[PDB]
């Protein structure tokens, strides 16, 4: 932001927004399945109890 | 300069320790091409090199 013009700015902060969005997604899956067999380990204890 | 080298043994100067206004120099009205790269000169001489 402090070297540039804003018309080349914008390329380079779409880079830094591709890139970072593309790490959230993939974060937020590993989360997902993650969860998911918590979850199940979570009913069998239940089911123990 | 009064005498310029050539273009094989183009001459190099190092700069450091002062203080330059860019902005005068890019509003000098003089230079036919006035490209920069990485950076845009138009009031970005705010930075410590």
């Amino acid at each position: 932001l402090s070297r540039l013009d804003p018309p080349e700015a914008e390329v380079q902060i779409d880079r830094l927004i591709t890139g970072r969005l593309q790490s959230l997604q993939t974060y937020v899956t590993q989360q997902l399945i993650r969860a998911a067999e918590i979850r199940a380990s979570a009913n069998l204890a239940a089911t123990k109890m | 300069a009064t005498r310029f080298a050539s273009v094989y043994a183009w001459n190099r100067k190092r700069i450091s320790n002062c203080v330059a206004d860019y902005s005068v120099l890019y509003n000098s009205a003089s230079f036919s091409t006035f490209k920069c790269y990485g950076v845009s000169p138009t009031k970005l001489n705010d930075l410590c090199f």
